[PDB]
């Protein structure tokens, strides 16, 4: 019943920037704690060991401190290849376990989504399914809420999500949401209602359309 | 130069059995420990368990006990384990990783240093089915998508006009539901150019040798 907590779950940032990343144990695990990184499409890679002894070639602005039951991450003017996800281990005792992560991300100005409402396709209709699809494109920040409305009212299942990783160039993310129904139910309403709230606007986004 | 290769990833049907294997070169293979982690989707990492390939010793984690099985091979330089009664939550990528040298005889650091790159493995029971491919039409830009229905296994390529089209794409994961992958695409062009000039999208399922081209035509109901 040792359990590590790691804040904040995701930080954003520029280059050249310094943070510190903290990770926290319910009871003091001594100085029994190393860090790890890890880029997308690799695996984790060793950073610090002991809290504070940092790996051969791990640039020296990777500083790690702490002891008892608080550690810091610390990286002194972060460059572009530092973005990724960082773990903290506890060693003290079995089983070993790890932290959530702390998402490092490239920071830049708040934009709103695109959104977009696709009705099902006849091509899909006739073989008895119907799926709506909406999109929301190239919004900033992250964190996004999207719910769907048949004739005003909500629909918990039969929803597929799904995200991009922030863009390359111009850093946002994107999301499709799509809601897989009945050639039936589908045909029982009228009014189909994709809804999201985002940092970027106090009142929902909405995007709508009835089968007409 | 130390490496450690894993196994190719791999498919299952529910209840199955599996075996993945971990195979070391470039230090002495008895000289450590040989861990085994599990990542899941939602990036958790957890720690299996490990083997010491010098005296075939387990520690396991509690919570996989009796579902993962440690052994290890001196001649062949390998490590394996074994997953029993394969569900749907063992779906993960699966990870081995070296103990870094020991403190003192006796004490470790029980930290990592070496990886191997990891092995998928995915539960499902479906078969080599190909994708149905649907049209996205609408109802300054336009919006338009393809979404790439009921496909198994990954992975699928999705071109817009055969590449023509590479700018203001977004082609989104994967996700799996009942045992079926479901993917989708949009593209985004001017107004001034659909449905004047002509928009497909193409998609491409090697496991099932199908290829397929859907021309986005306006609805006009």
């Amino acid at each position: 019943d040792l359990v590590l907590t790691q804040s904040p779950a995701t930080l954003s940032v520029t280059p050249g920037d310094s943070v510190s990343f903290s990770c926290r144990a319910s009871q003091s695990i001594s100085n029994n704690l190393h860090w790890y990184q890890q880029r997308t499409h690799e695996s984790p890679r060793l950073l610090i060991k002991y809290a504070s002894q940092s790996i051969s070639g791990i640039p020296s602005r990777f500083s790690g401190s702490g002891s008892g039951t608080d550690f810091t991450l610390s990286i002194s003017s972060v460059e572009t290849e530092d973005f990724g996800m960082y773990f903290c281990q506890q060693s003290n005792r079995w089983p070993l376990t790890f932290g959530a992560g702390t998402k490092l991300e490239l920071k830049r100005a708040d934009a709103a989504p695109t959104v977009s409402i696709f009705p099902p396709s006849s091509e899909q209709l006739t073989s008895g399914g119907a799926s709506v699809v909406c999109f929301l494109n190239n919004f900033y920040p992250k964190d996004i809420n999207v719910k769907w409305k048949i004739d005003g009212s909500e629909r918990q299942n039969g929803v597929l999500n799904s995200w991009t990783d922030q863009d390359s160039k111009d850093s946002t993310y994107s999301m499709s949401s799509t809601l897989t129904l009945t050639k039936d139910e589908y045909e029982r309403h009228n009014s189909y209602t994709c809804e999201a709230t985002h940092k970027t606007s106090t009142s929902p986004i909405v995007k709508s359309f009835n089968r007409n | 130069q130390v490496q450690l290769q894993q196994s190719g990833n791999e498919l299952a049907k529910p209840g199955a059995s599996m075996k993945m294997s971990c195979r070391a070169s470039g230090y002495s293979f008895t000289s450590y420990w040989i861990h085994w982690l599990k990542q899941r989707p939602d990036q958790g990492l957890e720690w299996i368990g490990y083997i010491d390939p010098a005296t075939a010793y387990t520690e396991s984690n509690q919570k996989f006990k009796d579902k993962a099985i440690l052994t290890a091979d001196r001649s062949s330089n390998t490590a394996f384990m074994y997953l029993n009664s394969l569900t749907s939550e063992d779906s993960a990528v699966y990870y081995c990783a070296r103990e870094s040298p020991r403190l003192r005889r006796g004490i470790y650091y029980y930290a990592m240093d070496y990886w191997g790159q990891g092995t998928t493995v995915t539960v499902s029971s479906a078969k080599t089915t190909p994708p149905s491919v649907y049209p996205l039409a609408p109802g300054s830009m336009v919006t338009l998508g393809c979404l790439v229905k009921g496909y198994f296994p990954e992975p699928v390529t999705v071109t817009w006009n055969s590449g023509s089209l590479s700018s203001g794409v977004h082609t989104f994961p994967a996700v799996l539901q009942s045992d079926l992958y479901t993917l989708s695409s949009s593209v985004t062009v001017p107004s001034s150019t659909w449905p004047s000039e002509t928009v497909t999208c193409n998609v491409a399922h090697p496991a099932s040798s199908t290829k397929v081209d859907k021309k986005i035509v306006p609805r006009d109901c």
